[PDB]
């Protein structure tokens, strides 16, 4: 409905506050998976 | 130029983008305004008639 | 360059919402390594 948006991206300010925590948890997941 | 005019070089700005700033002043959030441009504009064509 | 700028901690309430679950999630993976 709103006239003339433009499309691009929003970056969560919590997405690297978990890219580099929820990676995190995965390397750390990681960590037990493989072995 | 909306009112940047009176107090410098004149900016310009879209109409339809100005009157969300006015808006703004009031205390409704400019959110109001462009999900209502049709029904606002046809409110106010008809007024000055 | 500010001039007058003084130190001291900045508490960000970011992590105690996640220090306490670190306190939950790592303790979820000691739990989880331990065994
Ligand atoms: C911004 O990006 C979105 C996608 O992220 C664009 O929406 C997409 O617009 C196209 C228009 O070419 C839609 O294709 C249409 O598909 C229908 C079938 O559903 C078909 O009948 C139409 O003829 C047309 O091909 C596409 O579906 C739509 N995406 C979604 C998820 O619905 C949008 O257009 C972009 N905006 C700008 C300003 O570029
Ligand atoms: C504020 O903290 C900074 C960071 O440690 C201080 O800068 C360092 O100060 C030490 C002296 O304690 C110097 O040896 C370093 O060379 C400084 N580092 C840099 C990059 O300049 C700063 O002095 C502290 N200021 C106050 C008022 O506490
Ligand atoms: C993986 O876990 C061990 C203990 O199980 C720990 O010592 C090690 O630091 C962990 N790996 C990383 C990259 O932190
Ligand atoms: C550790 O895990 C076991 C099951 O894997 C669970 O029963 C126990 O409550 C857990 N301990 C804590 C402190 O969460």
């Amino acid at each position: 409905v709103v006239i003339g948006i433009v499309n691009n991206t929003v970056y969560d300010p919590l997405q690297p506050e978990l890219d580099s925590f929820k990676e995190e948890l995965d390397k750390y997941f990681k960590n037990h998976t493989s072995p | 130029s909306g009112w940047t005019f009176g107090a410098g070089a004149a900016l310009q700005i879209p109409f339809a983008m100005q009157m969300a700033y006015r808006f703004n002043g009031i205390g409704v959030t400019q959110n109001v305004l462009y999900e209502n441009q049709k029904l606002i504009a046809n409110q106010f064509n008809s007024a000055i008639g």
